[PDB]
């Protein structure tokens, strides 16, 4: 499921950005 | 209509002359942080005269230079000392010292909607269209005011005291009339035409909405993958697959809403936001009675007193130092 894929992805935590 | 002209001008006038250095740093005690983020560290103070809770965020001068970002921190604060909405967090004091510079804003005790959504997994339609609908005002009054505001995900969303949304972190927010090009933001939430290093408008702003409101509603971002590289493929693709339990109000919404092309999206057509209030997905919706803080809310934090920091996670303490000498002063001159 998409969720699963989600889950087990490595950008579950809180997200830095990009400069 | 007319409220907004107002709001201009009391913003125009802060705008033109900031306030400056209206506390000290032993003025607080410091208790706990709060929070990190890729620029800063925020912690929970007690302020000693009024014994007053504030979050007072702190920026290392120098890590800020060397992350090419003194214009955007003084915009972050020449904008945030101007601005005043129910759903934007108050700054309340900004002063510097040898080594730092800080932001003392109210301290927003429900925690961040990142760790909420994620707790909970996702929210409802209803849920999720109350926080939307309070980002639409927000962004309509900081539009107004010809402020792009560029960085919108759950991480920099606070849920207050009676459940409702208070917006920080401005430190990609630029004041601008025109195009502006920078390539800033999060790699979920950053527009196609960002990427495609096209030049861009507020409409960004739209965009982001979103993909908040897909989070939300879903769980999880419409786009994502283990590396940015690869989100920015699926971002500029604009191929979105929607949970079968959307409603179709609220995919006919984001389809509108993830437009790849900016003279379909919506938000930037000739109705500008009336196009996402006049939507059929918010057709419950009461703007004024949003406006005025008069619904309840669907979820109301818990906190056991001034001062809790149950709903955030905990961070490593790490000392604040200060130099004996004066670090990047010319630089920040205006802060
Ligand atoms: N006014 C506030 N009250 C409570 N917590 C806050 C407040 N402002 C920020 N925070 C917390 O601190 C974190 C970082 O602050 P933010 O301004 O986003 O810094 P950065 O620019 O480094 O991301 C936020 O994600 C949030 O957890
Ligand atoms: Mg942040
Ligand atoms: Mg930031």
């Amino acid at each position: 499921t998409t969720y699963a894929d989600f889950i087990a992805s490595g950008r579950t935590g809180r997200r830095n950005a990009i400069h | 209509k007319e409220f907004l002209a107002k709001a201009k001008e009391d913003f125009l006038k802060k705008w033109e002359t900031p306030s400056q250095n209206t506390a000290q740093l032993d003025q607080f005690d410091r208790i706990k942080t709060l929070g990190t983020g890729s620029f800063g560290r925020v912690m929970l103070v007690k302020h000693k005269e009024s014994g007053n809770h504030y979050a007072m965020k702190i920026l290392d001068k120098q890590k800020v230079v060397k992350l090419k970002q003194i214009e955007h921190t003084l915009n972050e604060k020449r904008i945030l000392q101007a601005v005043n909405f129910p759903f934007l967090v108050k700054l309340e004091f900004s002063f510097k010292d040898n080594s730092n510079l800080y932001m003392v804003m109210e301290y927003v005790a429900g925690g961040e909607m990142f760790s909420h959504l994620r707790r909970i997994g996702r929210f409802s339609e209803p849920h999720a269209r109350f926080y939307a609908a309070q980002i639409v005002l927000t962004f309509e009054y900081l539009h107004s005011l010809d402020l792009i505001y560029r960085d919108l995900k759950p991480e920099n969303l606070l849920i207050d005291q009676q459940g409702y949304i208070q917006v920080t972190d401005f430190g990609f927010a630029k004041r601008v009339k025109g195009r502006t090009w920078t390539l800033c933001g999060t790699p979920e939430y950053l527009a196609p035409e960002i990427i495609l290093s096209k030049g861009y408008n507020k409409a960004v702003d739209w965009w982001a909405l979103g993909v908040l409101i897909y989070e939300m509603a879903a769980g999880y971002p419409p786009f994502f993958a283990d590396q940015p590289i690869q989100i920015y493929e699926k971002i500029v693709s604009g191929k979105v697959r929607f949970p079968s339990h959307f409603s179709s109000d609220l995919k006919d919404l984001l389809r509108n809403l993830l437009q790849v092309d900016l003279t379909k999206r919506f938000g930037n057509l000739k109705n500008g936001v009336n196009d996402i209030k006049n939507h059929k997905w918010f057709a419950t919706t009461d703007w004024i009675a949003i406006y005025q803080r008069k619904v309840e809310a669907p979820f109301i934090p818990k906190f056991k007193g001034p001062g809790d920091t149950s709903n955030f996670d905990d961070y490593e303490e790490e000392e604040i130092r200060v130099s004996i000498n004066e670090k990047c002063g010319k630089e920040f001159t205006e802060f």
